[PDB]
RNA sequence: AGACCAGGC
DNA sequence: GGCAGTACTAGTAAAGAAAGTACTTGAC
DNA sequence: GTCAAGTACTTACGCCTGGTCATTACTAGTACTGCC
């Protein structure tokens, strides 16, 4: 209770130190070939486990084709957490990243 | 003790003979082809000492 | 792996540690004691290597958790060795500390101000303070007045340097351990151990100790102190030493010099504040593995027990030999000699058993492989069973060439379009083509071979009839009759269709473009893979009987990477030079010499 | 998917405060009770530790004793469980500190 | 363990650093094939402009800052550098290890900077001069290696696979690589 | 039963428990019943109204 | 020499952070190189 | 392709303990489904078509009062060409325990075969 | 003896509640938790109050609606920390509990506490100086030292609390 | 599960 | 009719033609 | 203290398929039989 609270407030404060602010992020604005292959991948696992779909289904039954369609109109609600070698990170949403 | 030699190829001798290797002295004659079968009776092997050896000459 | 049975806990680190004899008297299920494995009519004997407390065995419930073979994970157990014995993994590091220490004051034979100089350089190396540890040397017959003053300033120089860098954002109290401070730590300890073993006299009390001798393993000797240097022993006003004797020496050494060995055996700082003890290098208690991991190799009726039992049987035979030898100590001058010379012989052989169990090369004796040799090489455990594994959901067949394939595809046989299968959970869009895939059955392509229910129930389809098979097609998209499984859905293991993704691969997998990802077009006739000619320049494959693997991935994180990331279209240029590897090879080039000629009309 | 998910995937119960794969094991429940997963190393014999009606559990031996219920599932390879079994026999102790504590 | 980080600085798995930038220029081998082939890309200018699409890719970038400092040093190095390497009091970083090459349009290496402007001065040729050097730099920036590439696997397979093309008075060949 | 989709993975305590009176119990039950109907936990809900009508009514 | 780097690791009480790809396959972690060099964070609309 | 395996009913015992397993059918309730592949002696017919799951030979066991059948453990369908009866070299004349059987398999040249 | 507990839990979230992250935690981890005993809390959970999801980024204020959940690499389910105030009912020894009669058995007074919670008073906890008349027609009533039939309420102490089985029960003694 | 033998690329 | 010799039996005990660094020992 | 001569120790391409073989001596015991 009092011992767990110090174990939590140290955990949430160091993880606040790792958060680079949204203006001071200096990595690339281009979504890499590795980030695209997981934004399509992890969203495709969600659609097959009955996630709400934000795109109109034109008779496509492959869930990966749905995620490929959702990336074209920027309708994927995922955020890339680009870790740094020190342990710090940057949070880029998919609609911010530009493809290819 | 001879049928064990032919069935296995291992050379169990308390005074190990004047040759280097100790295994692989018998090979199953195939009769999978007559070209294969006549080839077992003309083949000459140097030894199993020389197979596990990284030389070329 | 099931993608609907998630896990929430992650192993973040590991840290190696000595498993002391106190825990494995508490960890254990039952201490096992007789050197017999099983009696007449196949029963596991109690108190033996096969015991019902150590896990289930051969259609017989466990006596620790009470489960059968399918669910009991196997349980630990220990034996009691009556003598302490050497752990052969740590014997060479023990023989450094077995030597290099005075047998009289129980310090090391250096001066205690120079041993302290390594007790404070290593403390700086635990934290990220590699550079401050060289400044520490720059602090400079001889009385103990200024030696105590020198140890005071060095201890205050370290304590000033730690709290400065720990406050100036540089090093957490967990330490900062990188590669180049592992360079200087291993450079310092190998200088510390080189200088400990180079000593004539103890520089805290100036007299000698006899030299020791390592004959090999299973034995330890100390030689004869000569007649010239026993004079220095008298002015302070060959022999087989045992294993209780050596342990009693190092119990005193690690207490007089506790301040130094805390930094030799720790690379990050010891936050748990445990004490490094001499019992660490010894092992008073062996640990038998769980009996799941030493089940006997059944070959019809040719049943041989697993040979770790055969090594542990010899440990228990000598351990019940040496106790009855100690019964004759309770009986008792001529009989004193013969029963003690064979007792001292039994001191060697119980070490020679615990060596042979641990390492088959550290025991004199065709030999039985110990527990070290089930880890080391190719045909080990890391290389043979961790770095590379046998895999499910994969095929391998001879390849035949095929044009009229769209250069990013592989052509699968019907004998591979039936066995291989993919978990598709059903949704509001699958129930058209996956109701029809489950009506067709395991033999009709496109079909399905199993249905996984929400509850983990795995319903097969092989033995079913077609009228019973349509009844399970309508029960497919139904809500849950359980509150606990309302968020799941049924997985239909469908056959591999024309849209699936496949990783083809050919040995030797030299460069990364010898293992690509293809689409599939399912072919109807024969039992061979159909590869296009543009792919064969990058697999380095000819059609004189090459066979090559076909790995079929099992979730949507892996279909999305053999289509986008290990895609064969993206493997056009090899990254060696930047030169392409894909292109038409032999006949399609000699056609272009005739087609783009001036004669072709 | 090759080296872990479709070769030897297993979900094994792991103790949070031990960090040990092959220590925790099933408790033998009473009639009408549910069985729970419980750790051997961070336990204590009930004759030693003199209780709150739920930390007490029992073997199939009949040795009933209180214990640490600080355990949870971790998806590991199964050969990791065989790695610790041939490494505890050496007297080495691997410690698996899981992240959510 | 070694791989590209998000700092455009390739390094090992524990965090220790091997190179500050991949090859000194951080561009992928499988994309730098047609990069110095300028007269190829000049003849296919209107077709390459349909895939690199300049006006759609200015808005997430900074064009102004990196092109300045690429002229502050090129003016310095062309005026100087008659003298050898130990004499050069440099006064300037190379322009590629100061700004981010995957975000700042114009941060190029000092051979792609020279061989562009040399080709753009050896001849003179409707596409003008300013629309061309603003497209090679868009091509160069898009030819950057991605953060996360397995470099040391590719670097161990670029030696290990051509090593098996020697089989299958100085010492020579595969017994040299052992030494 | 008793999976990670039914149970929390890790569960602890933020602060030490402090006692409440009948007012904090009955202000809860005029809100916890309010925010539930206005979903197969109705066997627990019927056992809540036997505590809500304990401090107000009679069985 | 797997049990010579095993003795040198346990006599340091060495705590390895599971960073190398060879250490994440022994314990079954996702590999740090490439697709597993980052996490994926699903935005949820409500609070 | 001619393949041959040896059915040996005496792989378990040693030195004069009695013959617990006999060829042929006993008097339990064994199903009539394997008269098509088996003769009255518990042995197959010469020329029958055998795929996986079909019985190779039947035998009656005395310690169970049950006719167990051995089955064809191969996924490639075959025809039975010949069935031997192998006696033993012994002074005491014994009921047979060893039957050798030869299969033939049509290897019509499929694609992928090396010429 | 109702007490209030603030807790910190680590729960999973399903893709079907990626449009409603609040009630997805409710219908999985909180609604199957009410009216059950819980070891890590202390007693029987009566309910919850004020669920708050700890957002993963430490830069967004707690007023914001668009929070974000870390996704497991293998499975598409998201794990998160949350805060909620449970109201839990824990009986402890020494305290006195009102006991309302539910079953009149000859060996036990097996009653209800607050019309929901079962309790037990064994016959040996009942002192010897009280009697019980038989019931031949159709389980009658215990006769105390007052000589009156018992009915309904009783304030008695706590001897033990048995929680291992299906529902909770409170063992009560009659010495004080 | 090994030891050997015969292979295939 | 029963005694002792062998022949077996099943029973439980022993099994010499590759290359690099690290290392203690050892003359001095 | 420094430098040796000799030791002891570890490595040695990937994948795939078939076949065969597998503890021995002996030692004490129960039983078989020849015998008087
Ligand atoms: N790593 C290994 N690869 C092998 C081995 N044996 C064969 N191979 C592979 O199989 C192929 C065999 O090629 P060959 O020995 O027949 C030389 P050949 O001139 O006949 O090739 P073609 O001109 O294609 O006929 C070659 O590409 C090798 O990469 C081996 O022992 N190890
Ligand atoms: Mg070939
Ligand atoms: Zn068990
Ligand atoms: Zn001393
Ligand atoms: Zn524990």
């Amino acid at each position: 209770p009092e011992d767990f609270q110090q174990h939590e407030q140290i955990r949430r404060k160091t993880l606040k130190e790792k958060a680079i602010p949204k203006d001071q992020r200096a990595t690339t604005p281009y979504m890499t070939k590795y980030e695209r292959a997981r934004i399509l991948g992890t969203r495709a696992l969600q659609i097959s486990m009955n996630a709400p779909v934000f795109v109109d289904l034109e008779g496509e039954t492959d869930p990966l084709r749905i995620a490929m369609k959702e990336l074209a109109e920027k309708k994927i609600p995922l955020v890339i957490r680009r870790y740094l070698p020190d342990g710090s990170f940057e949070d880029w949403s998919v609609e911010e990243l530009i493809v290819d | 003790k001879m049928q064990y030699f032919l069935s296995t190829g291992n050379l169990v001798s308390q005074s190990g003979l004047d040759l280097q290797q100790v295994s692989g002295y018998t090979v199953v004659a195939e009769k999978i082809n007559f070209y294969r079968f006549i080839s077992h009776f003309r083949m000459v092997h140097r030894g199993s000492f020389f197979a596990q050896l990284k030389t070329t000459t | 792996m099931d993608i609907s049975k998630p896990v929430g806990s992650e192993i973040t680190s590991v840290d190696f540690g000595i498993l002391t004899a106190k825990e494995i008297r508490n960890l254990s299920a039952k201490q096992i004691t007789n050197p017999t494995v099983l009696d007449n009519l196949g029963h596991p004997v109690s108190g033996g290597l096969y015991d019902l407390a150590l896990g289930a065995f051969l259609r017989n419930l466990c006596s620790t958790c009470g489960l059968d073979e399918k669910f009991c994970p196997g349980h630990q157990g220990h034996i009691e060795l009556p003598v302490p014995c050497y752990n052969p993994l740590f014997f060479n590091q023990l023989y450094i500390y077995l030597r290099a220490s005075c047998l009289f004051c129980h310090h090391f034979r250096l001066k205690s101000v120079e041993v302290h100089r390594y007790a404070c350089k290593l403390r700086l190396l635990q934290y990220g303070l590699i550079d401050e540890s060289y400044k520490l040397d720059e602090i400079t017959d001889i009385s103990s007045t200024l030696l105590n003053e020198l140890k005071s300033k060095r201890s205050e120089y370290v304590d000033m340097a730690i709290a400065k860098a720990l406050s100036d954002g540089r090093t957490t109290e967990r330490g900062s351990f990188t590669a180049t401070v592992n360079d200087e730590r291993k450079k310092l300890v190998h200088e510390f151990h080189k200088k400990l073993l180079s000593r004539g006299k103890c520089d805290n009390c100036g007299m000698f100790s006899p030299k020791f001798r390592k004959d090999g393993f299973t034995k330890i000797f100390e030689t004869a102190l000569n007649e010239k240097q026993i004079t220095n022993n008298r002015v302070k006003g060959s022999t087989y030493i045992l294993s209780t004797e050596v342990k009693n020496i190092l119990d005193t050494v690690f207490r007089k010099e506790q301040c130094v060995l805390q930094y030799v055996f720790h690379s990050r700082p010891n936050l748990s504040r445990k004490l490094v003890k001499a019992d660490s290098f010894f092992m008073d208690v062996l640990v038998v593995p769980p009996t799941r991991f030493r089940l006997p190799s059944k070959l019809g009726e040719e049943v041989h027990e697993n040979s770790q039992n055969q090594l542990l049987s010899k440990v228990l035979t000598t351990s019940l030999l040496i106790r009855d030898l100690n019964d004759d100590l309770s009986k008792l001058l001529e009989d004193r000699r013969v029963i003690f010379s064979r007792l001292m012989n039994a001191f060697v052989t119980i070490q020679n058993d615990v060596n042979a169990f641990i390492d088959s090369t550290k025991a004199q004796g065709v030999p039985i492989p110990g527990v070290k040799q089930a880890l080391e090489k190719k045909e080990g455990l890391f290389r043979k069973h961790m770095m590379g594994k046998r895999v499910n959901y994969a095929a391998r067949s001879v390849i035949s060439p095929d044009p009229n394939i769209e250069t990013n595809e592989i052509g699968v046989p019907p004998v591979f379009a039936v066995k291989l299968t993919y978990p598709e959970p059903v949704t509001a869009y699958n129930i058209a083509e996956l109701r029809q895939a489950v009506i067709n059955g395991p033999d009709k392509w496109p079909g399905a071979t199993q249905i996984q229910n929400e509850d983990g129930s795995l319903v097969s389809l092989i033995g079913m009839s077609v009228e019973q098979r349509k009844a399970l097609a309508n029960q497919l998209l139904t809500p849950s009759s359980n509150v606990s499984t309302h968020t799941l859905n049924k997985k239909v293991y469908r056959h591999i269709k024309n849209r699936d993704v496949v990783l083809m691969n050919r040995q030797p997998t030299l460069h990364k473009a010898s293992m690509m990802g293809h689409k599939v077009r399912v072919l109807p006739n024969e039992k061979t893979l159909r590869l296009h000619y543009a792919n064969t320049g990058a697999y380095n494959a000819d059609f004189d009987g090459d066979e090559m693997n076909m790995h079929f991935p099992q979730n949507e994180n892996a279909r999305a990477e053999a289509l986008n990331l290990a895609n064969t279209d993206s493997q056009y240029l090899t990254p060696t030079s930047g030169s392409p590897v894909r292109g038409l090879i032999q006949d399609h080039i000699s056609a272009g010499v005739w087609l783009t000629s001036k004669d072709s009309f | 998917d090759r080296l872990l998910n479709s070769s030897d995937y297993t979900q094994a119960s792991v103790c949070r405060e031990c960090g040990s794969i092959l220590t925790t094991q099933q408790s033998v429940p009473r009639i009408g009770s549910i069985s729970t997963v419980c750790c051997r190393r961070c336990s204590m014999r009930f004759e030693d530790a003199k209780i709150d009606d739920s930390q007490i559990w029992e073997d199939g031996q009949g040795n009933k004793f209180v214990g640490g219920n600080e355990t949870t599932t971790v998806a590991i390879p199964f050969v990791l469980k065989y790695l610790d079994s041939e490494l505890s026999a050496m007297g080495i102790r691997l410690r698996y500190n899981v992240e959510p504590k | 363990g070694v791989h590209v980080s998000y700092d455009n600085s390739i390094r090992d798995a524990d965090g220790t650093l091997v190179q500050f930038m991949y090859g000194g220029d951080a561009i992928d081998i499988t994309k730098e094939s047609h990069m110095t082939q300028f007269e190829f890309c000049l003849d296919n200018y209107y077709a390459l402009l349909k895939k690199y699409n300049p006006s759609a890719l200015i808005e997430h970038l900074d064009v102004e800052s990196a092109l300045k400092y690429s002229k502050k040093t090129l003016k310095y190095r062309k005026k100087h550098s008659k003298e050898p390497h130990y004499k050069q009091s440099v006064k300037y970083d190379p322009v590629l290890a100061k700004y981010n090459p995957a975000k700042y349009l114009g941060s190029v290496s000092e051979n792609f900077q020279d061989k562009l402007e040399s080709f753009l001065d050896k001849n003179s040729k409707g596409v003008n001069e300013k629309k061309f050097r603003a497209l090679m730099q868009l091509k160069y920036m898009r030819s950057l290696i991605n953060p996360g590439e397995a470099v040391g696997i590719i670097a161990s397979q670029s030696v290990g696979e051509p090593s098996t093309q020697m089989t299958l008075n100085v010492t020579l060949g595969i017994p040299r690589l052992r030494e | 039963t008793a999976t990670t989709l039914n149970t929390p993975v890790v569960i602890h305590a933020t602060q030490l428990p402090q006692h409440v009176s009948t007012d904090e119990v009955l202000q809860f039950l005029e809100s916890f019943i309010d925010e539930k109907e206005n979903t197969n936990l109705s066997s627990s809900i019927s056992q809540l109204k036997r505590i809500q009508r304990d401090f107000k009514g009679l069985p | 020499t797997t049990c010579q780097f095993l003795t040198k690791a346990v006599l340091d009480n060495e705590r390895e952070q599971l960073d190398s790809p060879s250490a994440r396959i022994v314990v079954g972690k996702l590999n740090n190189v490439g697709t597993g060099s980052f996490d994926v964070l699903a935005k949820v609309p409500n609070a | 392709m001619y393949k041959t395996e040896k059915v040996d009913l005496a792989l378990n015992r040693n030195r004069g303990d009695p013959i617990t397993q006999h060829f042929g059918f006993g008097n339990d309730e064994w199903p009539k489904e394997w008269l098509e592949k088996l003769d009255e002696d518990g042995l197959p017919y010469i020329g029958t078509y055998v795929e996986e799951g079909d019985p190779i030979c039947a035998y009656f066991d005395d310690t169970l009062n049950k006719t167990k059948i051995k089955t064809y453990h191969s996924s490639e369908p075959a025809y039975i060409e010949e069935v031997n009866l192998i006696g033993d070299e012994s002074n005491k004349f014994q009921e047979l325990q060893t039957v050798s059987i030869k299969y033939r398999i049509r290897r019509t040249p499929q694609i992928g075969d090396k010429f | 003896c109702i007490v209030r507990v603030p807790i910190a839990l680590y729960v999973s979230l399903a893709p079907m509640y990626l449009e409603n992250p609040l009630q997805g935690v409710m219908k999985q981890h909180l609604n199957p938790l009410v009216m059950k005993y819980n070891n890590k809390v202390g007693g029987v959970v009566l309910g919850y109050e004020g669920l708050k999801i700890l957002d993963a980024d430490p830069l967004s204020k707690e007023d914001t609606s668009e929070k974000l959940i870390k996704i497991t690499p293998d499975t598409p389910f998201g794990f998160t920390w949350c805060h909620v105030n449970l109201y839990v009912w824990q009986p402890q020894v020494g305290d006195v509990l009102e006991g309302y009669i539910f079953i009149q058995s000859a060996s036990h007074i097996g009653l209800l506490i607050h019309d929901a919670f079962n309790a037990s008073i064994k016959k040996n906890n009942i002192p010897v100086d009280w009697t019980f008349v038989h019931n031949d027609v159709e389980l009658g009533h215990w006769v105390d030292s007052n000589g009156e039939p018992i009915d309904g309420k009783l304030r008695f102490t706590v001897r033990n609390v048995h929680t291992t089985g299906r529902v909770v029960s409170v063992d009560g003694t009659l010495i004080s």
